[PDB]
């Protein structure tokens, strides 16, 4: 664990100095103190000019003791409608896969941005959620007002 | 290429192969192709300098307008020197520029590059960050250059200080080269280099 905490202490310090305006990422409290650096309450605003415009989608960001050797698990709380997001809320992505495109240098900043850029531009060949895929493959506008309405559910 | 210039290169290539400087392992040169548009050079870092024991791989290109324009020389082996780009290896040396003369062999070129390594011109810089580190803080510049000589060019090991900081940041999970660059640039202050590596 010693290794992981060190890097995360520094990750937050940098994020506190500067982040892309509008994003949230903050370590949770342990009961009595403490503070828990291996569990983060995080938030992503969908870039403007998109259907994902006007919404703020929350995700938890859990870290294993291997980190930065292993990536964080990223879970949307609650589960999100997205072809690339599992029905339990977990974001499925190459840079977030241990033995694929994760690299120990990759910052939390770049994760959250990478997820944000996964929002409007989805990865067809890689499905995580049946229902969202089923749509995107035949009737796009049904997916569109679905995204429009989902963003409308979340106050800015 | 052009008949005339081709026989020059072959003469110069032979001059270097037979030179005293090569038998004493200070410089060497090798051809690549049939075509003599491109050579491979190597120089020993000079004695009493931060680059001592280093060995530097040089990319030599010969343009269509050689001998009247100079050969295009770039450092393949990364180096911390105010008159060479720490990033691309682009060089800023008088004799490959506006002090160039057509009678200058490849031997003369290689020896001048060794000389530039023992005598910086920080008042005419290729690397802003490095030149400013040279003038404002000479001792730090000597240590920083010496570390690069060790990591990239094979020179006997450097300052405990600098390496502690590197293998501290690499233990944090960052890329060595990125780490080395950061510290070198942010003048060995951990706090600032660290915020750069995130960026």
């Amino acid at each position: 664990s010693g290794i992981a905490l060190s890097r995360l202490a520094q990750e937050r310090k940098a994020w506190r100095k500067d982040h892309p305006f509008g994003f949230v990422a903050v370590p949770t409290k342990n009961p009595d103190g403490t503070m828990n650096l291996m569990n983060w309450e995080c938030a992503i605003p969908g870039k403007k000019g998109t259907p994902w415009e006007g919404g703020l989608f929350k995700l938890r960001m859990l870290f294993k003791d291997d980190y930065p050797s292993s990536p964080p698990k990223c879970k949307f709380e609650p589960p999100l409608f997205h072809p690339n997001v599992y029905p339990s809320g977990t974001v499925c992505l190459s840079i977030l896969e241990e033995d694929k495109d994760w690299r120990p240098a990759i910052t939390i900043k770049q994760i959250l941005l990478g997820i944000q850029e996964l929002l409007n531009e989805p990865n067809i060949q890689d499905p995580a959620q049946a229902e969202a895929y089923t749509i995107y493959c035949q009737n796009r506008v049904e997916y569109e007002k679905r995204v429009r309405a989902q963003a409308k559910k979340f106050a800015p | 290429m052009a008949n005339i210039a081709v026989q020059r290169i072959k003469r110069e290539f032979k001059e270097v192969l037979k030179s005293e400087e090569t038998s004493k392992n200070q410089i060497k040169v090798d051809l690549v192709d049939e075509n003599f548009t491109e050579l491979r050079g190597e120089i020993a870092g000079p004695p009493d300098t931060p680059y001592e024991g280093g060995r530097y791989q040089l990319e030599i290109k010969i343009p269509e307008t050689y001998p009247f324009n100079p050969p295009k020389v770039r450092f393949i082996t990364k180096i911390w020197h105010p008159n060479i780009s720490s990033v691309t290896g682009a060089i800023c040396l008088d004799i490959l520029k506006d002090q160039w003369a057509a009678a200058m062999t490849l031997r003369t070129v290689l020896l001048s590059l060794q000389a530039l390594l023992a005598a910086a011109e920080p008042d005419d810089p290729q690397d802003a960050v490095v030149a400013n580190q040279y003038k404002q803080n000479p001792e730090m510049f000597k240590q920083t250059a010496r570390l690069w000589a060790h990591v990239y060019a094979g020179a006997p090991v450097s300052s405990p200080e600098y390496t502690k900081k590197i293998e501290n940041l690499c233990a944090m999970g960052f890329d060595r080269n990125a780490v080395i660059v950061a510290l070198s640039s942010k003048s060995w202050d951990v706090e600032t280099a660290t915020e750069l590596l995130l960026s």
